[PDB]
Order: C-alpha cells, then structure tokens, then sequence
RNA sequence: AGUUGGUGAGCGAGCUGUGAUCCGGGGGUGUCCGAAUGGGGAAACCUGGAAUGUCCGGAGUAGUGUCCGGUGGCCCUGCCCUGAAUGUAUAGGGGUGUGGGUGGUAACGCGGGGAAGUGAAACAUCUUAGUACCCGUAGGAAGAGAAAACAAGUGUGAUUCCGUGAGUAGUGGCGAGCGAAAGCGGAGGAGGCUAAACCGUGUGUGUGUCAGGUGUUGCAUGUGCGGGGUUGUGGGGGCCUUGUGGUUCUGCUGCCGCAGGAUUGGCCAGUGAGAAAUGUUGCGUGAAGGUGAAGCGUCUGGGAAGGCGUACCGGAGUGGGUGAGAGUCCUGUAACUGUAAGCGUGGCACUGGUGUGGGGUUGCCCCGAGUAGCGUGGGACUCGUGGAAUUUCGCGUGAAUCUGGCGGGACCACCCGUCAAGCCUAAAUACUCCUUGGUGACCGAUAGUGGAUGAGUACCGUGAGGGAAGGGUGAAAA
RNA sequence: GUCCGAACCCACUUCAGUUGAAAAUGGAGGGGAUGAGUUGUGGAUAGGGGUGAAAGGCCAAUCAAACACCGUGAUAGCUGG
RNA sequence: GACUGUGUGGUGGAGUUGAUGCGAGUGAGAAUGCAGGCAUGAGUAGCGUGUGACGGGUGGGAAUCCCGUCCGCCGAUUAUCCAAGGGUUCCAGGGUCAAGUUUGUCUGCCCUGGGUGAGUCGGGUCCUAAGGCGAGGCCGACAGGCGUAGUCGAUGGGUAACCAGUUGAUAUUCUGGUACCGGCUUGUCACCGCAAGCUGCGGAGGGACGCAGUGAGGUAGCUCAU
RNA sequence: GGGAGCCCAUGGUUGUGGGUGAGUGAGUGAUCCUGUACUGUCGAGAAAAGCUUCGUGAGCGAGGUGGCGGGUCCGCCCGUA
C-alpha cells in the first residue's frame, strides 16, 4: 500500500530527472508498513506510514 | 347538475357511496359509447371529473384540510 | 385509504365486430379490459358486475396498429381483451 | 389576458372597411383573436351549401355608439369602480370591488 | 363574457351570470421506469413473504387462485442486549429506527493527476502548458484572510480584485521564448475565537491542616466539563492597590474576602464570523391587477392609417396591431394605484434570549514538536541548481522555546520587523442551465442555432457517434 | 487425422462478370468429407492492445497500430484558390 | 472606365431617392471549391437464370388482373412446419398519385375496419453450465481490480393432451369426444400419539452423460393383390 | 370420428338433410422403438434441481395430522396473426 491510516499521507508525483534533464512522470510513495495493532480492544493489521510508527500515533 | 362543494356537506360512507355509482354510472357510458349509443357525449368526462371532486373532498378530510363531520 | 377499487375498472367496453358477435353463440363476451389484469381477476370481476357464473376467461394481447402519417409515424395504443365464457344460461347484456 | 372593451348584444358602428357607417349589432365576439361579428355587414358565404351569413371583422374597425340629440355619435368608453358582493362558490359573502363601462361623450 | 390547448371544423356540454374559461398563489392526485431501494431484470418487465390463520390491515370466495393499501435495498451513525476462538476483551451476532448518505446538474470554485500536435524552420532541455482531458469535491459564489507581513532608515498596517509599475529588473539549448515585486492610483472594507499555564468539577488512592478539624482533616497523581486567557518597542497566568451595575441575604476562604443567589439599572450588545439562538408591531412592493388623455368631414380607392380641409390630447409623439404609412380605431405608453396572499422579503420598536475593568509587579509559571530546521530526491516561485533566500511533496535526521523562534535572496553579526507549527470570517471578484423586462449602422430561410415545419427528428452506424432538407394564396377561404 | 463419393465445409483451374445478379459472385470441373471435422446459441480476450497451425493475417465491406469524439481552425519552406 | 439616365414602356405590389458624412459579412469564372436546379452522352445500355398457349370475364383502358382448359417446370424441394430476425406485411372492402425496373383494373403498395383465445405447446413462476454481477472482504494515490457468502445467466436438465371439426383471417389454445397434472375443498375407509405431523436443513441414492460398430426383435412407411 | 357416388330438390364454378360402402391378406422395410441395450475402444467422456429415502444444527404445531379409492371448484404472466 501506498497510503497510510493514519495522517492519509499520499504518494506524491514529480519527475525523474536524467542528465539530459528529459523529464518523465515518476512517483515517490510513502512509506508505509503494515504492523499489528490494538486498538481499544480490537487485534487487527494496519497500514501505517513510518512517520506514524515513530510519533507514536499507531498503537501496538 | 354536475357536483360540487355541496360534497362536503355529506358524510364518508356516502361519498363512498357516490364514488361506487359515479364509476358505474361511467361503466355504463363507456359501455354505450362501444356499442353505438351514447349522443351526450360530455357526460363522459364530466362524470369523470365529479369523480376527481368526491377523491378530492375524501382526502381533504383524511388529511385534515377540512375538519371531518 | 383513499380510491376505492370498483370491478368495473378493468373492465373498459365491450368488443363490437363480426368474430364478437359469432362467439355470442357460443355464451362468449369479448371485453377490452386493463392490460395489468389477470384471468383470476378478470373473472371475478365479471362475476361480481353482471352476478354471472364464469366458466372460462381467455386473454389475448393485441398489438396497436402504426400508421406514418405527416409528423411521422403514429402507433395506436395497446390492448389487452378478455374473451369470457359464459355459463350455459346465464347470459350477459351489453346492449 | 383579459376581455375586450366591445361585448356581444352591443351595438356598434362600422368606421373601416367596405361597410363603414353601417350600424348593427354585435352578433359575437372571438377574443383570442380580436375579431367580431356584428349582423348585416360582412355578408359571405360558408363551407355544407351556401350559408350567406356574417364574416367577423377586426374589432378595432367598429366603435359603440350612442344616440346623443337624435344622430348616432361614434364614443369611447371607461371604466369606474364600483363596490360589489362576490359570492365564493360555496356561497358566502364578501364585499369587493367591480368595474363598471360608461360611453364617453356623455359622461 | 364567453368557453371545452395546438396542428385543424362542426357535435355533445358547462357559463346561461349561481359568474365559467382564463390569470396569480397554495394544496390534492401523481401508473411504470429511472439513485430505484422487497427480490430479479434484456430500463419502463418479471416475481414474491418457509410451515402457523396466513408478513401486517382491509375487500372478495364455501375455500385456495385474486384484489387494495402498508412494510422490509445498501452503507455510515445513535441507543440496548450478548460476547467467539479465550482469559481480559474485541471481532461478530441479535434488537431499535436516532440521524446522515446514494443520484442529477450549463458555466464559474478549490485540491489532485496530467498530454500531444505545435513552436524552436531538424530536435531531446525549453515550448505548447499546468492548456486539453481526467479524478475528487463544493458553494451561491469559492478560494484567500487579521502579519513568524512589507519596508529601509521615516514609515505602511488582514485578504481579494482592478489600473499602473512593465514587456521593465531579470530569466532563457541567454535559443524559440518566458517574465516579476515593491511602490503608487482605485473598488471594497469587520475583525473575532482557541491550545497552554491557573482556578472550580472523578478514578490507577488518605496515614501532617479562631468557628471548624481528623490518621485524616480533604492528602498524591491524570481525566472528561467549566471559568480564566489570546498577545510582540512581548503577552498572559501568578503575586496586590483598587472597581463591577442597588439588593433577598447562601456556603467557603481567616466572624476580612470569594462565589451561587434574585423582579429590578444597563453604559450596552445581538439572530452576525464574533463562545448562542426562540414571538408580537412599523415599509415600499415583486408575483395579477385597477385607472389610464384626446377626430371628425370630404377625395381617390377593394379597403384610408394616404390626399385635402379642419379640430383636439400630451407627465402619453416607445412600439406593435388594425383591409395601405394612426398620438386621438385597438393594444398599450406617461402618470398614479392595488397586492389579499406569499416560506413572503427587508428594516424598526417591543417582547424575548446573552453579558465590565484599570495600575504596579518579575521570584516564579505558560505561550501550539516528530513541528521548525538540516540532508537528499522532485515541484512552484522572474529564478531552467545556482551565490538559492522564500515555499512545497516523498524519504531520512531532528531544535530552541523569551537571555527564545522566524524574516529582511547564501551565510554570520548588529539593526529593523514579526511571533510559525490551532480555527472562523461579510464586501469589492468569477459565472448563467434558468426567470422577467429591454436593446441592436445583428441575421432574414444556402443567412441566423444543427434545428423558423415530426429536429437532435428523418436518416446513417452493432455501438460510441454522425446528422439533414422542406417558411410566404388573400384584407378576408370568400 | 483410411479410400470413392452427396449433403456440408473449402476455394485449385478455366470461362463469364468486371457502371456485375453480386463492393469478391455465377457456370464447368476441383480439395476435404469420423475428423487437427463442421455448424447453432450464449459467453471471454480491446488498440501499442487482443488474437494469430505466422500471411503483418484478422479485430463490423480499405489495419506496419481499429473506430468515434475531443486537443483542433494540428502542422505543411509544399500544391491550389 | 467600373457603370449609367431626373428617357420611355411591361411585369409587380410596399417601400425608397438625392446631397453629405459614418460603418462594411461591399463586388467571383476558376479552389478535382460547397448547395440546388438543369443539360451532355440518349430515347442510347439495361429491364436481374426460365415457357407459356388459348377460351371466357372484368374494365375507360388488358401479353402482363380474375376464371377455365391445354402445356410446361420444381419435387432431399420452386413442397410443408419451426427457430432466429422482421413487425401487421395477415383477412375483408375501397383505391391507382407515388412505389413495382413495362403495363396494371393487380400487389408484400395506399386507405378503412377487422384478425392472434392454452393448467398441458414454446419461455417465465423451477434447476444449474460457460460467463456476468457481487453483502462483507482483500488489493489499489484517486478512478478502480479481484473475489467470499450469495445472486443471475440456456445453447442443456426438470416439467401434466390427444384425435376430430370449424373461420374471410386463429387453434396440441376455440368446439366435440376422451385424458392427465398441481391445488383447494369434501365424502368414506384405514393408521399415528421423551414420544403426531408440517416446514426448513442437510446426508445418501438418483438424476448423470464419450466415441465407433454390428446384430436381433418390432413398428411407421411403401408396394402388390383373382 | 373420419371416409366415394346416389337423392324431389339445392345453385347453377356453391351447400344443406338423408345416401358412408369397405376396413382383408401378403411382400418389403427404416434415419424410428427395444436402446444410455449389446460388442469394441482410449482420447476416459457437465452441473444443479425436481425425485426416492434418511435423519434433525430450525421453527411451527394441536392431540391433530398424515395415507387409499370417490366427488366439486381453482389453475397465473409472456408468445400465438
Ligand atoms: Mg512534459
Ligand atoms: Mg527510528
Ligand atoms: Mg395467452
Ligand atoms: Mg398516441
Ligand atoms: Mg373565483
Ligand atoms: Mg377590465
Ligand atoms: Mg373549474
Ligand atoms: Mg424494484
Ligand atoms: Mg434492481
Ligand atoms: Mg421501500
Ligand atoms: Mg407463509
Ligand atoms: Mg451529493
Ligand atoms: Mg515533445
Ligand atoms: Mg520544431
Ligand atoms: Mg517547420
Ligand atoms: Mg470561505
Ligand atoms: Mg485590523
Ligand atoms: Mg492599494
Ligand atoms: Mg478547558
Ligand atoms: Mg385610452
Ligand atoms: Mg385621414
Ligand atoms: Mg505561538
Ligand atoms: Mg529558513
Ligand atoms: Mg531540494
Ligand atoms: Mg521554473
Ligand atoms: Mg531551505
Ligand atoms: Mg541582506
Ligand atoms: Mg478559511
Ligand atoms: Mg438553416
Ligand atoms: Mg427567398
Ligand atoms: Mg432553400
Ligand atoms: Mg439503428
Ligand atoms: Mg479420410
Ligand atoms: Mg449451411
Ligand atoms: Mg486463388
Ligand atoms: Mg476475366
Ligand atoms: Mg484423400
Ligand atoms: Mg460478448
Ligand atoms: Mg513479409
Ligand atoms: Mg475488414
Ligand atoms: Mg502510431
Ligand atoms: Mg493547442
Ligand atoms: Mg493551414
Ligand atoms: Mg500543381
Ligand atoms: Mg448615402
Ligand atoms: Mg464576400
Ligand atoms: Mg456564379
Ligand atoms: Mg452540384
Ligand atoms: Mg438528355
Ligand atoms: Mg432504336
Ligand atoms: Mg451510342
Ligand atoms: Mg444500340
Ligand atoms: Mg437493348
Ligand atoms: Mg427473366
Ligand atoms: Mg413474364
Ligand atoms: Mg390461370
Ligand atoms: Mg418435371
Ligand atoms: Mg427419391
Ligand atoms: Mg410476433
Ligand atoms: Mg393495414
Ligand atoms: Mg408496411
Ligand atoms: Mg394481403
Ligand atoms: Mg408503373
Ligand atoms: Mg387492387
Ligand atoms: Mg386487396
Ligand atoms: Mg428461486
Ligand atoms: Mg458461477
Ligand atoms: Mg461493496
Ligand atoms: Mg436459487
Ligand atoms: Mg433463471
Ligand atoms: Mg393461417
Ligand atoms: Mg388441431
Ligand atoms: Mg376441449
Ligand atoms: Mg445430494
Ligand atoms: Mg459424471
Ligand atoms: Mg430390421
Ligand atoms: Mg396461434
Ligand atoms: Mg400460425
Ligand atoms: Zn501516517
């Protein structure tokens, strides 16, 4: 996956950029790791982005 | 005569009642009109009409427009 | 709930023709009736309208001829007729 | 839309077309198209057989007329508001206010 | 006073004035399909409720076939019960029906994805162009918006939009091209909330607190709700010197003070963004209407509005009709008037609903963190990686917190400005599928819409889609 | 995946047609005709893709990249007016 | 010079002239230009495989319509009936502008009216195949992809009727005769009773399956007949 | 039930009421029936429901139902030229 549960951080889209400089379309995905979590109560999988997973914001 | 406000002066059963003979009344002019009679040609519709007038007076009543007697 | 349901509004005029009128030899009545209703329902129409006894009820549809006139091509509507058998004497009036 | 200033049973007199200065009455009235028929004028014939009766003409080519002294005197008219009682249709009362034709040129 | 739409007449009616047709406003009905929603489906069709008294109510039949109406689509969400493997518990399951959603829409908006033909006389950077198209998603407008701003030595004081600055400074295979900002002139013109200290209010738990007081008096963490507070030559909390609208006269802090208190003043303030949102009375009206001036005579003509003669009205001589060119024949026009009604609407009064601070102080306490920065790979800025600020996305790394942070085109110092990482905000701006009125040195049937007529029709195509042609008798059918 | 040979499927030769009866056929013969056969109905694969006992064949009567609409009044140092 | 007369008729029936300015969708013979109308070829090619003849009728009109008689043609189809597809072309009466490769009194044309009858036939109310859709779900920046439980989907499975007659037009449909199936209800006989039955739910059996070939017993059919 | 030519007549390109008479034997013989039979065979030849029976992971249900012969009524929608 390319989108976490949490913040919806997105992949973003821009350009590889050679020598020549002849752009073409490219797309930077965020990282996203799917890892158990317990939330409340309920044991479930999550795909959560490694920003999350540092903050804190995902619980496991 | 053709009907008219006069419809609220009576009473649901009754209305009930016109409603009945007002569609045989039609059945039988729809029959005439198949079979060749029928010269009054208007009462056809009007019979028609004076049945849209008792629909309309019984609803009017069951929704509360007019205060049923 | 308002609109009384009467018998008499499936049942629409009678068919008038040659084949209609041979048929009334046999105790047969040929209506144009609603085309949303069935034989049960024709029948026991019949039955309460004319307090006749019904021995059969057979149902054609029948297709609504077009014509191409000025503005085109015009189509006369669709009709479904009841072709109802009477028992043997009970006769039916229908002027 | 509303009627038109010349009603039926009006007498009117002719001041345009092959007819002008005859005087009749007006025989009908066809407002959606602002034409009328007044007797003895436009004599034509119909369909059916001959049928040698009145064509309807404008009604802007007729105007009513009143007898003043003794000599029939083309008029115009107005309008004055006089209070009336409407019956609604179930029958009640209510006080309102109509309007009521008068020839000029004789107040 | 006529009327039962049009293409396109006479029957049989209603109105025969018991006032219809008609016009405005508001209701009733509204088959079937369509988000389509009981289930299915080749849109406009089909088919239903396990057995029980039947899904529920009614009608019908001796009874079943039948009829009429109601009910149940899915997803999110609220409430109640239950709780798997399994222990906590959750998933799940069973109720309830609390609310919301679905789909459509011409243009305009915002966020995101994003060409190529073309130009460069080839072409790849660049251009075209963030255009076409596409995805998501609004609103009547949207977005933006109350300085982590500009400025440059004074100063300006939210945002948006228009004109300039200026085709300038710049940028660019320095090619084709691209292209600012400050300042100034205008349109329009609001500023308000919050997080955090600090104080009131329960649960992972007391053993020290003159009236009072108990091994605890009310003692310790961290919640959910209240106040309080909201700024930058810093502010706020705290600590105090005072001040709350006159009080019935309640507990607490110290028989000082604080707070609840209550009809009543009240500067005010209000249906706004503004921590909010509930009745009665004062205006002109839009939708319909009402009133609405004033010419005859002759002549020629099928016909007078034309000619000739002669009068009138004009707050009305803009038009368009009428048998030919009408100010006074018709419709109207000018001017005035009515509007009952509207969900009426706008504004006012009343009701009704909601409510103060100033001065000093700095010991202390608070001032929005995976944020700002930094590195790296991309994007936007005049700026095409560069001396590269500012801004933005992905991936790493990761701060101070007032003696602090950020900006002033690398960077550092000083100086000046400003206080980011929370939110809401009218107006000036954009647009017209529509409604009403009006206009045209605009078209006049090969034109103007593809369409003046059965026109997105006939017809062509499996389909997406393409897509015509045909107006004129006369004053009156006579 | 035998032989001869109708239906059926095919399309080798020839003649005719070639403003045709027909935008690919007709006459006469010819190949297969129990098989890798043929055919009906419904379905699946879609455009830089499909499918191909392979000819760049076929994909709705012109396919070395279908058709329709849109960018679009593409561009053309060329031809015409 | 582009052009023109304030000359004079005709046609026509409602506008428009001169002066001076102002504004242009302001001038056509060419674009294998566009639309319409009409010539040229030309009364020319063709009239789409073929066998018609005659007598009579109808009629304004007959090679081409009707009737009859001869004759010829097809006959594994030039017959009969379905499916797909078409959609009123079917029947009766009226019609001869158009259409029909000629004529036409005729028609698959036009006009008016009429015509299609099912418990058993073919589909649905039953079943699934290929395949489609798909509650949740998983996957995917968005758009979407896939798929579970399910739910659709015949070209298959399942499923009770035949002969005769009748109309200008319908017929396992109507009518006659004689059957069958499912319900409801009723009469009668027999039988049940943690322990009737009914409905759900599944188990198993069954449905349930290839190709090729020969033979046997039959019947349809056909032929012949003192 | 169907099936020819004889009838005062019909009605004269017509249909009515009577007049219908026969029903057998042999030969031949299927692409149909027994028959998804039988034999051969490799390439090894749908699914599900109806149906029969079995219980009961569900409810209903009264001591009422379920069976076998007989009687009455009900049997839907679409297509049908
Ligand atoms: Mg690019
Ligand atoms: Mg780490
Ligand atoms: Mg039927
Ligand atoms: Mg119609
Ligand atoms: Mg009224
Ligand atoms: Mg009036
Ligand atoms: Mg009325
Ligand atoms: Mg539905
Ligand atoms: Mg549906
Ligand atoms: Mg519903
Ligand atoms: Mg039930
Ligand atoms: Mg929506
Ligand atoms: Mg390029
Ligand atoms: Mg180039
Ligand atoms: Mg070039
Ligand atoms: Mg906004
Ligand atoms: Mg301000
Ligand atoms: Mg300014
Ligand atoms: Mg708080
Ligand atoms: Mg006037
Ligand atoms: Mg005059
Ligand atoms: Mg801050
Ligand atoms: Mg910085
Ligand atoms: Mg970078
Ligand atoms: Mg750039
Ligand atoms: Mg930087
Ligand atoms: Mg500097
Ligand atoms: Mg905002
Ligand atoms: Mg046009
Ligand atoms: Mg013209
Ligand atoms: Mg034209
Ligand atoms: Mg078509
Ligand atoms: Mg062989
Ligand atoms: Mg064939
Ligand atoms: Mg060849
Ligand atoms: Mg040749
Ligand atoms: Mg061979
Ligand atoms: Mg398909
Ligand atoms: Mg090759
Ligand atoms: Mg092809
Ligand atoms: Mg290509
Ligand atoms: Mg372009
Ligand atoms: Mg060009
Ligand atoms: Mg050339
Ligand atoms: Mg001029
Ligand atoms: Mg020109
Ligand atoms: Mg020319
Ligand atoms: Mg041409
Ligand atoms: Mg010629
Ligand atoms: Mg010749
Ligand atoms: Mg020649
Ligand atoms: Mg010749
Ligand atoms: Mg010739
Ligand atoms: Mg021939
Ligand atoms: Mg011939
Ligand atoms: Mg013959
Ligand atoms: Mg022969
Ligand atoms: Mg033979
Ligand atoms: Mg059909
Ligand atoms: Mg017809
Ligand atoms: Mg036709
Ligand atoms: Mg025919
Ligand atoms: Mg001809
Ligand atoms: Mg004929
Ligand atoms: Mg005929
Ligand atoms: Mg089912
Ligand atoms: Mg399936
Ligand atoms: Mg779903
Ligand atoms: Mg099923
Ligand atoms: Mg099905
Ligand atoms: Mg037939
Ligand atoms: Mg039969
Ligand atoms: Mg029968
Ligand atoms: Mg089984
Ligand atoms: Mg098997
Ligand atoms: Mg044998
Ligand atoms: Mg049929
Ligand atoms: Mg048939
Ligand atoms: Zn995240």
């Amino acid at each position: 996956a390319a989108v976490c549960d949490i913040c919806a951080k997105r992949p973003g889209f821009g350009h590889n950029v050679p020598w020549s400089k002849k752009k073409t379309n490219r797309r930077w995905s965020p990282n996203i790791q799917r890892v158990r979590v317990v939330e409340n109560g309920t044991h479930k999988r999550m795909n959560v982005c490694t920003s999350c997973l540092k903050a804190g914001r995902v619980s496991r | 005569k053709l009907s008219a406000a006069e419809l609220r002066q009576l009473s649901g059963e009754e209305l009930r009642n016109k409603v009945r003979e007002l569609k045989e009344e039609l059945f039988g002019l729809r029959f005439q009109s198949a079979t060749g009679q029928l010269e009054n040609t208007a009462r056809l519709r009007e019979v028609r009409k004076d049945i849209a007038r008792v629909y309309t007076v019984l609803q009017e009543r069951n929704l509360n427009i007019v205060d049923d007697p | 709930e308002l609109k009384i349901r009467d018998p008499r509004d499936i049942i629409l005029a009678p068919v008038v023709s040659e084949k209609s009128y041979g048929l009334l030899d046999q105790n047969t009545y040929t209506f144009v009736v609603k085309p949303t209703a069935n034989k049960t329902e024709i029948k026991i129409a019949i039955e309460q309208i004319f307090g006749v006894k019904v021995t059969s009820v057979n149902t054609m549809n029948r297709k609504g001829k077009v014509r191409r006139t000025r503005t085109g091509v015009g189509k006369r509507p669709d009709t479904k007729r009841a072709i109802v058998t009477v028992a043997e004497g009970d006769r039916i009036d229908i002027f | 839309m509303k009627s038109l200033k010349i009603k039926k049973g009006d007498r009117v007199k002719v001041i345009a077309g092959n007819d002008k200065g005859a005087i009749g009455e007006v025989l009908s009235v066809d407002p959606a198209r602002e034409r009328v028929v007044v007797e003895g004028v436009n004599i034509r014939k119909h369909h059916g057989g001959i049928i040698s009766s009145e064509a309807p003409i404008h009604v802007s080519n007729v105007q009513l007329v009143t007898k003043i002294d003794g000599k029939d005197v083309v008029t115009r008219v107005g309008y004055r508001r006089v209070d009336v009682t409407k019956r609604r249709p179930d029958g009640s009362e209510y006080a309102a206010q109509r309007s009521v034709r008068y020839l000029k040129k004789e107040e």
